[PDB]
């Protein structure tokens, strides 16, 4: 078969190089040498900057290139500046019975600017829902920057595994990032624990709320 | 790979009886295959052998113009027709592959019993309760279950209410090929005469049920 | 066509590499000027002591018989050997491969080559009744 | 439909490195542990031996090598039951049918080497009747099927037994006669080369 | 007249050696030296541990070794542990004609735990049963350990030749034996003796019980 | 070239089944079909226990098991047991320049016992260090189980690069394990970021402390 | 069947050692050998392998022109001499034997240490506590020992009175070749003023003792 | 003193049963696992089957026959060193010894290869030198030791 | 090697017959087939009354024969008479290295009288034993028909492996049998072990005695 494996997030500062790799197995790249990459913006439609490993087609920069070793095929940038900011994707022949084979996705991102923390406001559930049978917990993550961020959930002090979605990093008018996570339970869950409580990962740094039960007597 | 074994059961002598053995986890159809049994008291044998596409052939003289195996590679089974069972036939059946000249993989077996002896129900007698004090406070009772056949006979005590030192020995077989066995339970000395105790001796083939009473 | 090509190339000249291509063919004609090839030890005395055969006369296949024999006493010397049909006259009917072997220094094993002749022989290194041998049959 | 695989021809195969023992004149047999398995490839020769190469005596002197023999690439030979061929016919009537149409008016009648009369009744004009035999004696003697990866023919039965390649027999069986592809070139002094013959 | 011989019993503790020998006719096991070890557990399937004298299937531990000299094949067992009490039956492929024969086998059990005497229960002829113009002197052994157990009965003092069923030892729930005996009479001689005796021999030790007609 | 991929450590607990995954480049696995497996318990000398991919040396128990797919070969150990706990090896014939190259080594954790998550000590540059023209962070690590634990250090919230060291696991006095990691510095740079951090990755949570100048 | 291996030891860059590996229980002039090596934080590597003759010897480039093995079949011995040794050559090697192109048998491993290290005391500091309070009343003084060479390096609080949550850490190996080795105890923090805290570190290879006070 | 091994050769072996796999023509190639085994011998020959004997079409039909292997006799080929030939001379003087006495009065010598002069010294008469030297040009060619039980 | 095994004791009555079997356990023995049999009474030479298996010595009565399947050779005796009271030895030629091999020995019992059990007394070590730092248990057996016992010492459920002397049974003044079991140790296993059984096998049951300190 032929899976092509590319990493999730790279990152750099505008006139520097960066390497979005692009590892394949079997044959996939090392056959045919026959690698072409695409870069496509929010939105817009994806455009050719490379094919054959090396060659450029017309209007596409001289700081665009590619290597290939072995299973491993390599976009490279110099001189970065904030237009590359986009999603690039591999593409490779890989045999006759399959085809030109995708990887994943990788999201550059360029460090015009400076780094902010996640902003997180984690929100209880109302009576009036947990009269209808029903409990959510919200955690809300505002203001970071980058876009790369874990959510995780705890029930008093252990991971929660059911229930939980995701939303992906949505952009704001300030040029920050946001994202708003829900916890979903039933009512005698939220008062049978002590409390729970969101956490976020951004660059190591893990921000943490925590709520427990309340009660008007 | 696995070899499961049916068809063993209860037949008189002079009967019928046909064994099967159903295989999985290898090509059924490239190997030897062969019967084994093994009476009680008596050595493993091996009574049948075929080849592997079955036209070779091979009996002990004991089971030859009486046995017939067979092999069906279409659908992965063995067969031992067994016609004109004697006493002698009564043992445990394998069922077993044959590579490299040896006995590789066996089964679980199947049993096959030939027995002239025919349907019978149980005697249940009490059995009065003597002393097991030991200093003390301590007595044992129980029932006899005579002469019955075949198996199963299920005891049980007070509808399976007094379980506490309660023992079921396994049954013995005579030389007229009727078993008998036995239990017991032990109960304090001085609780003898405030209680009554009833056995039941379940036996389903002849579908006896009996609950009799045990007392000084 | 790896196969192809292989079969057809059976019979044809090998080559082989390091690091320079290596031929397995052809030969050499060679012209070889010994007027100034001298002898070494032509001036020293003959070994009249005990000597002791560190490796015994053994066929080399190329109808001569190799041997190592060591001198440890009788400093800077040369070893007689000779080959011969009978005991008592020494008369050499064998090639001396080795032309006049020397000994350097004491305790030192030296190697030494002969033809013998065909048949049934004698191979004798020594002078006195320290002097050592070994009887030989060659086809 | 599933014919029955008879043998497996090895036309690529890989090496491993070759492994060598050796035994002076008068020593012995040399042995390697390689020489008693079944997927290994050896040679066992003879080597001048003498003084210049580490032997007190010389003359033959025995040596051993081996090389670990997998199979790249095989052709698969399949055996054919000629009473096991079943063919396709495509009847059809001419009425008035567009030619977009013809897939949907056309009857596919199946037959087998024992089936009989077989029925195209196309609604409206009655129906046809057909009986058919193959005719498989003048190309479908002692013959194989034989399929590389993405290739297959039709060849007799001795000119595929009667190649000069190693072949096998159905499971991981061992690969018999695998000279065709490994040869040993003669020993120097205690080293064996191996002649891969290639693809 | 060609079959293998092995022992009926050997016995081991948690941790020791044990060997299980199987001895032949010098052509049984001696003509092609490929012998062949199993182990059974009750009721399970058997399992090849050895074949070809000292050969190991795969999956077959260091502890199970074999050898051969001659007439007799050993099965040597190492380390003996709580899984390996079973039994182990001796295969040996004699000739062209009757191919394979077997050992009778050999239970090895494996002394897990420590000595346990057996209680017994004597119970008289119950008067019901002497009204059918029969009787059974009902003797049950409880409780001990290992099941190697020697049942006798008596005649006033006198050892009883006729009648005697005895069942072999069985396994409790709680891991210790247990065996019964049966000794069928008429009613008179019953009546006619002055007691009746049985009595129980393990390892040597001796346990009696005695009832008398009432 | 050849480089074989597998996983640091892995765990179950007593009885279940576990797999440990053998994964590389190219060739090297899928060529030649040999891959075999070590087991090293501590001090003592590493022992096969399979070969060419789903072989079983003499004596070594039926629990273990091997399979391949492509280019990644497995080792599956059923029923765990406590004498399972070992360091695992994979190796592997890649070609006939390269013969034979290995794994990096998985240690297999029988929960002999039940978690424990990692204890972190921060410590900052003490003041008679820092008089000495030096300045070195401390991260304690502790009541761990089990031991198998990645360590991050952060400058402000940046990946630092040079001047970190790292010790490896080591069993408590009371069957837990600990772990140290030191961080080099100077004062000035010690003095300029805002703040430190470490950051301990166990099982898949995270602990950090920070310490600020 | 057993190989054993004995030469390993300290040694400084551009040294010299020989290791050497003993072989029982088997035919030794039949098999190929080699010399295995594991380096602190990397994976296996073999480094040399010879063939049963001693007539086809493989080296790896990393120490092609500085090692050389060797075999004494007479004597069932295994030889590695290494010449101009290198930091990166610090590892744990091993000797095994070679059949069936796989890697068959193993030694228990003799460890070869490469340093330019020099014997040096430590320089001890104190790490002043900051809370550990968790609501609350407890903080986790320690004593950072620092530099010092070889081991090992005995740390005590107080002469070894207070030992209830002492905690001295294994000792991590620096890039220099210098150890660093830190210890901490954890108390209330109403009693971090009324008692005194003494780091008790004494360096034997060198002579040193230190007493380190911790103070808040 | 040990000369090396080189051969053994088996004059006797018994076998086991023949076991046989048989298929009909055109149906595939007949296995069994004792075919792979290297102690077994094995045959792959074809057989006329028909109507006769259950196959559906008359010609060649695979059969494949194997019986175990097992040496029940051999001989061992010992490969001799020349260099490594040992000799043992008796030596006695003529004195007035008798018989009874003849094995305390000889002087039993041992001789490599490559001995030196070897002495036999009787007290009160001297000593006698011996140097020797076995002839196995002509008897001890190419050969190798055979022997039997 | 050649072990010949044969059952040490067997009986009859006079008038019945009789089978003394006789194993053989070596590497071939099944090659001559020249078996001979032996007869001794108590201080007299041995008389060959069988050998070749089946081939009988001039004289030799014909209630002797004798037959062999496999590697079992057997004695069978007719018309038992009182006079066949002695001791029958197998002999058999093993090869041509070691020769001949010789049974064990077999003890003919002809019941010339009915059976007797074996009563016994067993005695604890006397007061005036353990003075001198010694201490033996005493087993004393008397009255069996015939003399033909196995004696086992046991140290509070164990048997004892050091220390037990057996004679071989001497007759008595009525026409039975007697034999001393004697049990040397030193007195503090003596006052150690809860309670010591001296039992006795004969026949197939056996008697227990005990005595404690």
């Amino acid at each position: 078969q032929a899976v092509l494996t590319q990493p999730a997030s790279v990152s750099g500062s505008p006139g520097q190089s960066i390497t979005i790799s692009c590892t394949g197995t079997g044959s996939n790249i090392e056959t045919y040498n026959l690698v072409s990459w695409y870069q496509r913006h929010p939105g817009k439609a994806p455009k050719l900057i490379l094919y054959e490993v090396s060659e450029r087609p017309s209007g596409v920069s001289n700081r665009f290139s590619g290597s290939k070793s072995g299973n491993t095929a390599s976009l490279t940038i110099s001189g970065l500046q904030a237009e590359d900011e986009a999603d690039y994707f591999c593409c490779s022949y890989a045999d006759t019975n399959i085809f030109w084979v995708f990887g994943g996705g990788t999201h550059l991102t360029v460090l015009g600017q400076p780094k902010a923390a996640p902003s997180v406001t984690l929100f209880p559930p109302s009576s009036e829902e947990l009269q209808a049978n029903k409990a959510t917990l919200v955690c809300l993550i505002s203001d970071f920057y980058p876009g790369a961020v874990t959510v995780a959930w705890k029930a008093d002090s252990s991971p929660v595994k059911a229930g939980v979605e995701t939303t992906t990093p949505s952009k704001q008018s300030n040029n920050k990032y946001a994202a708003s996570s829900y916890l979903s339970l039933t009512p005698e869950q939220w008062k049978s624990h002590r409390s729970y409580s969101c956490q976020v990962t951004h660059e190591g740094s893990t921000v943490e709320k925590t709520v427990a039960p309340t009660e008007c007597s | 790979v696995q070899l499961v074994e049916s068809g063993g059961g209860l037949v008189k002598p002079g009967g019928s009886l046909r064994l099967s053995c159903a295989a999985s986890g290898f090509i059924f159809s490239d190997y030897y295959m062969m019967w084994i049994r093994q009476a009680p008291g008596k050595g493993l044998e091996w009574i049948s052998y075929i080849s592997s596409s079955g036209s070779q052939i091979y009996y002990t003289e004991s089971v030859k113009g009486r046995f017939t195996i067979s092999r069906d590679n279409g659908k992965n089974l063995l067969y031992l027709q067994m016609n004109s069972l004697r006493g002698e036939d009564t043992a445990l059946y394998y069922c077993a592959t044959e590579t490299g000249w040896r006995i590789d993989t066996w089964g679980q077996g199947t049993l096959v019993t030939v027995s002239s002896a025919s349907t019978k129900g149980p005697s249940v007698f009490p059995l009065a309760p003597s002393s097991k004090s030991t200093s003390g406070g301590t007595a044992a009772l129980g029932c006899l279950v005579k002469d019955y056949f075949p198996e199963p006979v299920t005891v049980s005590w007070n509808s399976g209410a007094l379980t506490s030192g309660v023992h079921t020995f396994p049954a013995v077989l005579q030389s007229s090929g009727l078993y008998s066995l036995s239990s017991v339970v032990t109960v304090p000395s001085s609780s003898l005469g405030t209680q009554t105790y009833i056995c039941n001796v379940n036996h389903k083939p002849s579908n006896t049920k009996v609950d009799k009473r045990v007392e000084p | 066509q790896e196969g192809s090509l292989k079969t057809a190339l059976t019979g044809a000249m090998r080559v082989t590499k390091d690091e320079l291509y290596k031929l397995h063919g052809g030969h050499v004609s060679c012209r070889v000027k010994l007027s100034a090839l001298t002898l070494k030890g032509t001036s020293y005395k003959m070994c009249t002591d005990k000597m002791s055969f560190v490796k015994n006369p053994t066929d080399t296949g190329h109808g001569t018989v190799v041997m190592q024999v060591k001198v440890p006493k009788g400093a800077p010397c040369k070893i007689p050997v000779i080959v011969a049909d009978d005991l008592t006259a020494a008369v050499n009917k064998g090639i001396l491969v080795t032309v006049n072997p020397i000994a350097s220094t004491n305790d030192d094993e030296v190697l030494i080559e002969v033809n013998p002749p065909f048949g049934d022989s004698y191979i004798i290194v020594g002078t006195g009744d320290s002097r050592l041998t070994y009887q030989w049959h060659k086809e | 439909d599933g014919p029955a695989e008879a043998r497996k021809v090895c036309y690529s195969a890989v090496l491993t490195h070759v492994k060598i023992n050796d035994k002076c004149p008068s020593t012995g047999e040399a042995h390697l542990a390689e020489e008693n398995d079944g997927d290994n490839a050896c040679k066992r020769t003879y080597s001048d031996r003498g003084w210049g190469n580490g032997c007190g005596l010389f003359g033959k002197g025995s040596i051993v090598a081996c090389a670990k023999f997998t199979c790249a690439k095989s052709m698969s030979l399949f055996e054919v039951d000629q009473t096991k061929i079943q063919y396709v016919i495509r009847a059809q009537l001419h009425v008035g049918a567009k030619q977009e149409n013809w897939n949907t008016d056309i009857k596919t009648l199946k037959f087998d080497a024992l089936s009989g009369s077989q029925e195209a009744e196309f609604t409206g004009y009655g129906k046809a009747t057909l009986e058919c035999q193959v005719q498989t004696a003048v190309d479908f003697g002692n013959s194989y099927i034989a399929e590389m990866e993405k290739d297959s023919w039709i060849v007799d039965r001795q000119w595929a037994q009667d190649l000069t390649l190693p072949w096998q027999s159905g499971s991981g069986g061992i690969w018999r006669e695998m000279h065709h592809l490994v040869e040993f070139e003669p020993p120097h002094a205690a080293t064996i080369r191996v002649l891969a013959l290639g693809n």
